């Protein structure tokens, strides 16, 4: 399917290039509670969420990548001269995500250390999110939609890319600051959500088709809610609340 | 801008008391959830106690859960350390501590210049 | 999966004009069209050593070093067949060659690691 050999492997290069930045910053925070012993500064409502966003980009991920049956219904749905929009830093960056994530979930529990249980309000959003989920799997089984499932997987990672913004966003916003801002750790996670993007752009003017964007509409959103707001913190951080 | 003065501590014998103090400025105690931290020589910074934002519900390391005891002085804006039946294994530089808790994103740890308490056998 | 069958030629002059076929056949979720396909040289005892290919929109056509300016790919999506028209030939031409084809990557098939191969068919060049 890949037309141009520097074009696929420009794509190749930016795709563990994405990969890289979003990767490694798993790492100084789960560092940290080791090095501690202890996760008292820790949001465990966050890390509960972003357990589902990863697992939920980590299943459709995993599933479209490696499932003949789902990849059929993919060609069935946007197209028999389709290119399948999951890259191999794609899965490799979901279960990463996920382990990295179970890990320093294992770390709260171990560790403890956390008397701010602040698990509330979150975990009932757990519970409607898998809830919704389970629903979604007895409608998809007769007729095995895998690809709508799948593809109800990779709505909810979307949401919950949002949860991960919207709150820390709103917090500057009535703080009035921007407290624990790192230009580091923000143009890591910039130049992943760009980097996401230049891969799609790339897939897309290699075949003379936009139907990629369309049929990995998580991803595409993944990046350009990563980049907005990187765009905003770095807005209010210069040009808003600076001192 | 904020700031966290530690004193009330310093020599005592084993099995004694003390009560350690922390005066808080630029924010009020009452809003904020405070902390109690020590650091003994060579080994790293340990939470000892904390004291819930709007409340009266406090939260102890189970080394000195019993023996120590978080309050505050509202018409003081101070923090407060209890700390009754010590051991010479509770000496440390005690510091309180506030911090700008954020959700997604490193959290920004206040702490004071600390004040040591030293426990003898 | 899918079977490639090279319907090439035999014996030919140094300075001669040659013309190897490639049919790709078998059951497969890719259109087979979209395949990405190519030439690769055996030779005694040397190793597979890469010749030509031409993608599925077949715009782009890489050729070996060896061979390029004198031999040409084409492709035909509708038969599923590619072209080998190894023209000007020379002595140290003489060697199997063997169909490939990629469902998936360009760059894989171009470094041998392609996942169909054919059959082989010996093109002998004699001075």
């Amino acid at each position: 399917s890949w037309n141009s050999i520097p074009l696929e492997i420009s794509y190749e290069i930016v795709g563990w290039i994405a990969f890289a930045s979003w990767s490694i910053s798993f790492y100084p925070q789960l560092i940290l509670n080791f090095r501690r012993r202890s996760v008292v500064g820790l949001n465990f409502d966050f890390v509960m969420l972003n357990l589902t966003k990863h697992s939920s980009y980590m299943i459709y991920n995993v599933c479209l990548y490696f499932s003949p049956v789902i990849q059929k219904q993919y060609f069935d749905t946007y197209g028999d001269k389709e290119m399948i929009p999951v890259a191999a830093n794609d899965v490799a960056f979901s279960i990463h995500a996920v382990v990295m994530t179970a890990v320093t979930l294992f770390q709260i529990f171990i560790y403890e250390r956390g008397p701010q249980k602040v698990s509330r309000l979150a975990i009932g959003i757990v519970v409607v999110v898998w809830g919704f989920a389970a629903i979604c799997f007895f409608i998809a089984l007769p007729t095995h939609s895998w690809l709508w499932l799948i593809s109800i997987f990779n709505s909810i990672q979307v949401f919950m890319t949002c949860v991960k913004y919207i709150p820390q966003a709103k917090m500057n916003f009535t703080r009035k600051s921007t407290v624990g801002w790192s230009i580091g750790n923000i143009l890591l996670d910039f130049t992943g959500g760009l980097a996401n993007y230049l891969q799609m752009v790339i897939q897309s003017i290699d075949q003379n088709s936009w139907k990629n964007f369309y049929g990995n509409m998580g991803k595409t959103l993944l990046s350009l809610i990563s980049i907005f707001f990187d765009i905003l913190f770095m807005f209010q951080h210069y040009v808003l609340y600076p001192e | 801008q904020v700031q966290l003065v530690e004193s009330g501590g310093g020599l005592v014998q084993a099995g004694g008391s003390l009560r350690l103090s922390c005066a808080a400025s630029g924010f009020p105690v009452y809003r904020n959830r405070m902390h109690w931290y020590r650091q003994a020589p060579g080994k790293e910074r340990e939470w000892v106690a904390a004291i819930e934002s709007a409340g009266q519900e406090t939260h102890y390391a189970d080394s000195v859960k019993g023996r120590f005891t978080i309050s505050r002085d509202n018409a003081k804006n101070t923090v407060y350390l209890q700390m009754n039946s010590l051991k010479p294994e509770d000496t440390a530089v005690y510091y309180c501590n506030v911090k700008d808790e954020g959700w997604y994103w490193q959290t920004y740890d206040y702490w004071g210049q600390g004040t040591q308490v030293t426990v003898s056998a």
